[PDB]
């Protein structure tokens, strides 16, 4: 005889999630593993001879790269000598400035800073994150994808997402050969929705670099690093190839960050018996060592791995905090599905949303999750009104705003008409008026007419093969009556000439104004200091749909 | 090992004629695991991929790969040996890719990145399309399958299966041609 | 340059030129339409990247500055060759000799001394960690 | 033509919630109102002549009570002169001890302490709350009710809730005459599930005290106070009647707290133009002034009022923080429905769940919400597995634990059989074996046989009219085959003789061990200090249903 | 305009139930919180009382807008000791002389859930209490989303009802239009 | 008494007597069943409430201790009289003279001096704030 109470609970969505008991031998443990190395550093003739118990003779490529490039040796003896509890206290103490901490945290070994943050609960970590975040102003990044790689829909969804407040937007491909169309459609739609939104197209590494060289993206983020050597190898890179790739992006004036995230080494089969957080610290230090300005982490695409085990979502916040504590821009995930439960995914989001990070989400899905080609995001387009309501409830700036339906229809239509003019001007397979109206009013690809995918990918690959560059898009917009959009696309290309937006946490706001950690330094010093939601931005967040006049 | 149906018959040699597609399976396929992540038998998967290739007038050749359990690299070893330059890599847990010689290893022609959604009908279509690429067609890509809850339901299981798959990697061991008992 | 010199586009626009010695105000819409400027003109310079490296150092970001210094050298390398060198550094692609030849070529053609040293450093470690061609 | 995107959003549950624009004139504003008085205090010959701008000649009963009893006048002028930003900084600074802050807060006026916490964001408030919480160990309280006032179901649900970890449980009545049955059933079931759980039955004030005098409850909580004089009057009390009531409960050895909460004065029609938070601060000082050890606040039953306006859920956290900062036990709400949205109600809960309060929820519904006679709680029985999962995800002790179906069946069955013995022994309308079986396996009252309600309420009121006391229940248990439960019930009655659980935050854990803020004092001093989830309690939380052993 | 005053309400004789309405009922507000007309509400409550052979007597109360105190002043004037209090927004209580003001015989604390059938049944039960019978309580109505949907609206309607409170003014007997 | 003396049940059970000078150990199932102890015996004493007030002061809670001191006086007042006085303090229940009579009764009959002053204070303020009988 069954308890009907338990029969009710068994049907709850949360009980469809994957949970596992800790498996220390294969690294299926989020943090604080018995096999994790104790902090240590030995320096001889100005070079590291031992890192976290490992002699230089045992170094793998990751150890060598971190030891040679990733640790500030100028303050290493001082910070290694400091008590890790006191250091954890300094992180969340409102009266110890970020500027006083960064020289010390950047001098810590990977195991040292893991030890420090592992003394903290999530409240303390959030208290620290609001201070250690490099950019004073928090921002937000969205996914723009669909299961058909439909370019008209990408342009419309991108325009809407820019209008709602995303400062970066990201696409990727169901069919890799489509990528140039996805990239162009995202860039055109983003500049229609708000000039200055940065766009990326996540691909295999050599393919994404070539696409950036042709001018159809503004930055790259999914430049992946991994925390064990065998996993890095199946990722088809070494620390040196990825460091060379990072400098190759900058040499073309393109902003980039790396991506890592707890659980990748478990997912790819070689955790070397280490906890997810320790391996992720190695990834953060690879990013620092490469000279890359920022990092997308917080498990990201492997979120089903830490979330399966105890303290996994706490470890996710911990790895974000390590990233910001190492004076890296942090694009803090909240971009990938891990749960059937609305309650559970909200708890996971609030760890970053409440304090703010450089990008609270590194991939809020601006499409319904059925269209999300990163296999679903932690938030999607049907959550937009909940997100705005929580901003107003808590007086927290989550980077987005309420918007009017008539405005969204107009901006989606303009984006669809601009892409139509690009395709006509470049001799691409036509975008019909029917497709323009469909994209204007669509929720997702279920609402779009079917395209000739075979013809699209033929012309998409011709863009690569004939090196059709971004100025062709500028020209086609100008010749098709979209002089304004053409000017905004040209201005995005001009940002690749100055190097300004290559700096830590850079976005482009307002009238082409770069906003980065250099000219928008976080200066948190406790209540009533640092970034505060107020003024016209607060009026904007209060103005949600359905707020009635009482009298 | 129970359920055996694949016999290694020597080191796979490079095909010289455009008339073939290589199915490259990972080091654990049909051995330590005999079903994919949602319980479809490897025997049935291979039967449908082969049937799809052969019903397009193209020869199917099956090899096992050992140097990596990553399905992209398994497929790359296959596209090196395939006379058409076209290969299909299949992991034990079911992840599948259509690959082409000359593409970067982690690029591809078509990718099937959510094994829990693949049906036997999908696997037959994957074989058909691979053969059509071998014939230098530009086939309509297999329609995208995407389920935002696939990772919530199966990512942890996927990682556990892959960990077990990786135990069968053999450094430096070239692919073995398989005799298929079907 | 210091953080007070940042952003260059606002504080010192004239510190920025392109690979073909064009300026920022040359890239007007009408100049693009008439092909007076082209994509070859729209490329960042080693001078700009070394200025940004100096700003990074002043912001306390020495490793970022080092990346920008490597990037300044690589501006001189054509797009196709950048891709060739990146691919050559990926696992199992190259022999030790192929990597050392890339380094010597980086210097002789482009005077890319830091990047060449970086490639040689990788080549040495790829021997010890078995990431050269034929090590798989 | 509709945007299908907005058609999807319009269907979302959050858009069924009630939102209103701020309405200053009627107090429909959560905090930081222009009508709110500026902090001030004047003292002449040891008596207050001015309180927050108001002269003593204009004092209402609330001002008089607070000015005479609720503020330390020896340091009030000194603390008034202190910078409110620095005081807020002290609140969230991990290195300023709780004992350094309480002497300052107890010398502030209502408007002063409101000004202090209004400088804080919710991250800073949570950081402060984990320090200012009086009891070092967090706890939890549940509702046990059903729409039929079915005593067999109450006893079984109460046993299950006690078994899941609630340390206090609360019932109330659909039909007021049923109350003695609801209370006895709650008490018997609670002691079956875990001896030492405290029980209350929420009623009209005179009725509830008489029921406690007869021994059928262990404590009282819904002893309401209000922040304006006309609202207090319609609540049928003054500060003096409620202060006398508080000492009356203590004079019978019964633990009690007050209840207040933002938005009651708006709901009851006289906000006197003041924000909800300022009026709530008056309520908290009324509680302090009366010498009452604790307070249930955080809007509680009026949560639809602050949640309708901007920063309302932040205001709710702020009022909990004010409560704890004044060295009162805080039973922090999370007990009442305000939204159709799972995302939104989770964000509201996490404000208290993450730092911990004396009772994270003061009324988690231990029944499905259709049975919740407080008109629904912010969490209910169908959320039990989500709540356990989030404790495990975040390594946060939220006071509950996973449990086994076979254990819950056994405990509910024993509870129903025990109550059946009580009813038989006391000559009450019979509890049949069919009812016992139904209660064992029920999810809620939908699964229970109909009782004769007319007969039940006749006999329940006879318990009051004939002054049938708690020792009749003890005797019925001891003579009806339940000497074990009888002993536990006697032990609960014996707690009313010592005065121990009258102190701040007191519960009764383990083998009759009183655990309060006196002997479990919060000693938070930053990372790796204060309460930490660890040891056997962490093993308990980790062991959720569904966790596969990956071996 | 279906309610007219006919003078100060007097003590009841024993076979009556007083329906005591709040100061805005049928005046500044003419429907309850979900739009049921006040004229229909009173029609059904009166018909339920009269169906039990008991007289219905309607009064308006002014000293408080709180429905308990509205009903309390009705039960002191009721010849049976039994009263029904109704606010404009619909909240209803069956009260009994001798109970504390905030106690009751039956309470209907979620006005959005009441139907005209409930209102008729409330009148019926009150008349049965007046006859010293023990009717089955009207079955409990409880909707966990009632407050999320309606609490802000309930507060706003009560703020408006409250403007018609008059300190010191005794209840007025009302004539109900046919 | 100090914080270290708390909780009494766990540290000093013998400190606790009842209004009829019974101890905690007297309250067993056998004594309840035999009526050797009854509900009349099971009532906290003023002495216990004043010990707990001393603990509250040592814990820094002076107003809680004041509540316990008022409660200590009220232990002498019977249940029904407690309910009458509580009722009398509710709005519009009492005349000023009735409240002053309650205060004199508390002082002269029960020696509840602190509670008597409390009620006298309410009486004065109920005049000013119009909460007496007839003020509604
Ligand atoms: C999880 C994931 C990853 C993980 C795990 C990869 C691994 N080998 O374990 C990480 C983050 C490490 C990753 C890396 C890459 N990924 Co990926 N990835 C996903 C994602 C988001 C979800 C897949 C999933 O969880 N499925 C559910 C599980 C239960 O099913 P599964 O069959 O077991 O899933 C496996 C496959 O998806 C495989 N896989 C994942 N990515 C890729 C990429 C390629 C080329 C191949 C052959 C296999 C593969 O890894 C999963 C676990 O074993 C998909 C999005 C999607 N639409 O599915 C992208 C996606 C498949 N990845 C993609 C890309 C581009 C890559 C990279 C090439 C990017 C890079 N910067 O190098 C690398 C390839 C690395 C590698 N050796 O596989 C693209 C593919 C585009 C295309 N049409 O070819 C996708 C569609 C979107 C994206 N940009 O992230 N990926
Ligand atoms: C909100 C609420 C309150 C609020 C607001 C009351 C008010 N007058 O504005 C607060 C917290 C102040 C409160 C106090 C009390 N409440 Co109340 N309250 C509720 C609750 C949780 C939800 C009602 C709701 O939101 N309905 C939705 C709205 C849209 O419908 P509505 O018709 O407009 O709702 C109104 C009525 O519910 C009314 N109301 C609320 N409580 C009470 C109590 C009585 C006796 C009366 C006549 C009316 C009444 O106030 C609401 C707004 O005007 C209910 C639980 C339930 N089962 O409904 C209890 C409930 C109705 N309250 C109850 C009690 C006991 C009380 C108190 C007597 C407790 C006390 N310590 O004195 C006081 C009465 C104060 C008063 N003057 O009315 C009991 C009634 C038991 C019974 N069968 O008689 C309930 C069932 C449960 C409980 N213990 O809280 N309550
Ligand atoms: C979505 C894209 O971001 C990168 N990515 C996502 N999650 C991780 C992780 N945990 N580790 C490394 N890279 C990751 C991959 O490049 C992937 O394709
Ligand atoms: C549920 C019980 O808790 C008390 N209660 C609930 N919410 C509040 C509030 N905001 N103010 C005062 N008392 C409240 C009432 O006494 C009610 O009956
Ligand atoms: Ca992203
Ligand atoms: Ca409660
Ligand atoms: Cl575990
Ligand atoms: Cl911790
Ligand atoms: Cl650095
Ligand atoms: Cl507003
Ligand atoms: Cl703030
Ligand atoms: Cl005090
Ligand atoms: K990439
Ligand atoms: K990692
Ligand atoms: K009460
Ligand atoms: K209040």
């Amino acid at each position: 005889m069954r308890s009907k109470r338990f029969e009710a609970l068994a049907k709850r969505p949360v009980n469809q999630d994957g949970f596992v008991k800790e498996w220390i031998e294969e690294g299926f443990i989020a943090m604080e593993s018995p096999n994790d190395p104790k902090p240590s550093i030995k320096i001889v003739n100005g070079a590291v001879t031992e890192l976290d118990g490992k002699p230089v003779s045992d170094f793998d490529l990751i150890d060598h790269f971190i030891a040679r490039y990733g640790i500030n040796l100028n303050r290493a003896e001082e910070v290694m000598a400091m008590d890790s509890v006191k250091l954890a206290n300094m992180l969340c103490d409102p009266n110890v400035k970020r500027s006083e901490i960064v020289p010390l945290t950047t001098a810590m070994t990977p195991a040292k800073i893991v030890e420090v943050v592992s003394h903290m609960n999530v409240v303390e970590m959030m208290m620290a994150m609001q201070k250690m975040r490099a950019r004073r102003t928090p921002s937000q990044q969205a996914h723009v994808t669909n299961v058909k790689d439909n370019p008209v829909q990408i342009a419309a969804d991108a325009a809407e997402g820019a209008w709602r407040g995303f400062d970066e937007q990201e696409t990727t491909v169901a069919v890799a050969r489509y990528a140039p169309f996805n990239a162009i459609a995202l860039l055109v739609g983003s500049q229609v929705g708000r000039p200055g939104v940065l766009t990326q197209c996540s691909l295999e590494e050599a393919t994404e670099l070539k696409l950036g060289m042709l001018g159809h993206t503004c930055y790259a983020e999914t430049i992946s690093v991994y925390g064990t050597e065998p996993v890095f190898t199946d990722g088809d890179d070494t620390p040196w190839s990825k460091g060379f790739l990072a400098s190759s992006y900058a040499s073309r004036g393109l902003k980039m960050r790396f991506t890592s995230g707890s659980g990748s080494e478990v997912q790819m089969g070689y955790a070397e018996g280490k906890s997810m957080l320790y391996l992720e610290a190695r990834c953060i230090y690879i990013t620092k060592a490469a000279g890359v300005q920022g990092l997308q982490n917080g498990s990201v695409s492997c979120i089903g791995v830490p979330s399966a085990v105890p303290s996994g979502i706490r470890a996710v916040l911990a790895e974000n905090l390590i990233c910001s504590s190492l004076d890296l821009e942090c694009a803090s995930s909240n971009d990938q599905t891990f749960t059937h439960s609305d309650m559970r995914r909200t708890a996971r989001l609030l760890m970053q949303f409440l304090p703010g990070t450089d990008f609270i989400s590194s991939g809020y899905s601006a499409v319904p999750n059925y269209d999300n080609m990163f296999a679903g995001s932690n938030e999607d387009a049907e959550d937009f009104d909940d997100y705005n309501v929580i901003q107003r409830d808590l007086k927290v700036d989550g980077g987005l705003r309420p918007v009017r339906e008539e405005d969204v229809i107009a901006i989606r239509n303009k984006a669809a008409r601009a892409l139509q003019a690009v395709f006509a001007g470049m001799g691409l397979p036509p975008i019909t008026d029917e497709e323009v109206e469909a994209a204007t009013y669509a929720h997702g690809s279920k609402d779009m007419p079917e395209r000739n995918i075979v013809e699209d990918i033929k012309f998409a690959q011709e863009i690569i093969n004939k090196n059709r560059n971004g100025l062709e898009v500028v020209k086609a917009l100008a010749q098709g009556g979209f002089t304004d959009v053409a000017q905004d696309m040209l201005n995005i290309q001009k940002a690749k000439l100055t190097g300004d937006y290559l700096h830590t946490s850079a976005i482009i706001v307002g009238d082409g104004q770069v906003l980065s950690a250099v000219n928008d330094v976080n200066d948190y010093a406790g209540p009533a200091t640092g970034y505060r939601l107020q003024g016209e931005r607060w009026e904007e967040i209060k103005n949600i749909p359905g707020a009635l006049d009482p009298n | 090992g129970p359920g055996g149906f694949l016999t290694e018959v020597g080191e796979a040699r490079q095909g010289t004629q455009q008339d073939e597609v290589i199915i490259a399976v990972g080091p654990a396929f049909g051995l330590a695991q005999t079903v994919n992540i949602v319980g479809i038998p490897h025997k049935s998967i291979l039967r449908e991929v082969i049937a799809g290739i052969e019903e397009e007038g193209i020869k199917a050749r099956v090899i096992r790969c050992f140097k990596s359990s990553d399905v992209a690299f398994v497929a790359v070893e296959g596209n090196r040996l395939s006379g058409s330059g076209i290969s299909i890599g299949i992991q034990s847990k079911g992840t599948t890719v259509i690959h082409q010689q000359g593409l970067p290893p982690l690029s591809n022609l078509e990718l099937f990145p959510q094994a829990p959604l693949l049906t036997l009908e999908t696997y037959r279509q994957i074989g058909k399309n691979a053969a059509r690429y071998a014939k230098r067609e530009s086939p309509q890509p297999v329609p995208t399958l995407n389920d935002q809850m696939a990772r919530p339901k199966y990512q942890a299981k996927s990682a556990i299966l892959h960990i077990k798959e990786t135990k069968y990697v053999v450094t430096g061991k070239n692919p073995q041609e398989l005799r298929v008992a079907l | 340059a210091r953080v007070s010199d940042y952003p260059l586009a606002n504080k010192h626009p004239e510190w920025v030129k392109t690979a073909t010695n064009k300026t920022l105000d040359d890239f007007t819409l009408e100049n693009v339409l008439s092909n007076k400027v082209t994509a070859q003109d729209m490329r960042i310079t080693p001078e700009t990247l070394r200025l940004q490296a100096s700003i990074a150092k002043d912001a306390g970001r020495d490793r970022l500055a080092m990346n920008f210094e490597r990037a300044a050298e690589l501006t001189a390398v054509p797009d196709d060759r950048i891709l060739e060198i990146y691919n050559a550094l990926r696992p199992y692609r190259s022999t030790k000799e192929e990597l050392l030849a890339i380094a010597d070529d980086l210097e002789s053609r482009y005077q890319a001394k830091i990047c060449a040293a970086f490639v040689r450093e990788a080549a040495t470690l790829y021997v010890e960690r078995k990431k050269l061609k034929g090590d798989d």
